[PDB]
């Protein structure tokens, strides 16, 4: 799991744009603020390898 | 009196950051997460690194494809205050593969 990828958070990537944020991801419009569950999940997704 | 730049989204740790700064001896370029100066005054994890009145210093920033681009010029000048009506093309200087792209940006000056 130390190999990974983000699911979605917003809007896309500009090429070449150099990502390195860790705050929470929305998968909606909450007010997240810190708390998971649903609307809200952490930022990285990692492989099963 | 001004001594560089700074360039970013949050400019406070949240994300990585653009730092310019000339020492007088050096032009030295940084992006970073951390604030060494968090506001812009400057006494009398970093993902790239770079090194290198009477007058005027004109410049143009820059920013595409991950690349951040500087075009500059000098001149010793004249008029009371403003910019000298007329014109003078500015030169290309660096090129800097940086992948940050910037909505916020601030100057560095020097004092006692
Ligand atoms: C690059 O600029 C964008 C704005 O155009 C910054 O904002 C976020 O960009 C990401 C894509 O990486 C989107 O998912 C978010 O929706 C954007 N949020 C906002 C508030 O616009 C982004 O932080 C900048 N990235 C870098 C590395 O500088
Ligand atoms: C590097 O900085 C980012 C924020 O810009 C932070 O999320 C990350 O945890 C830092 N790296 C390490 C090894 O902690
Ligand atoms: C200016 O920056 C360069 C490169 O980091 C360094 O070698 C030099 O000592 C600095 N000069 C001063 C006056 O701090």
């Amino acid at each position: 799991y130390n190999y990974r990828y983000r699911l979605f958070r917003k809007s896309n990537l500009k090429p070449f744009e150099r990502d390195i944020s860790t705050e929470i991801y929305q998968a909606g419009s909450k007010p997240c603020n810190g708390v998971e569950g649903f609307n809200c999940y952490f930022p990285l997704q990692s492989y099963g390898f | 009196i001004i001594r560089g730049w700074i360039f970013g989204t949050t400019l406070d740790s949240k994300t990585q950051s653009l730092l310019i700064v000339n020492n007088a001896t050096n032009v030295v370029i940084k992006v970073c997460e951390f604030q060494f100066c968090n506001d812009p005054f400057l006494d009398v994890n970093c993902t790239f690194e770079y090194v290198s009145f009477k007058n005027l210093r004109e410049f143009v920033f820059k920013n595409i494809d991950g690349y951040f681009k500087i075009y500059s010029k000098h001149t010793p000048i004249n008029l009371v205050r403003d910019l000298p009506q007329g014109f003078s093309a500015l030169e290309p200087l660096v090129d800097l593969p940086i992948g940050i792209n910037i909505t916020r940006f601030q100057t560095l000056l020097a004092l006692h």
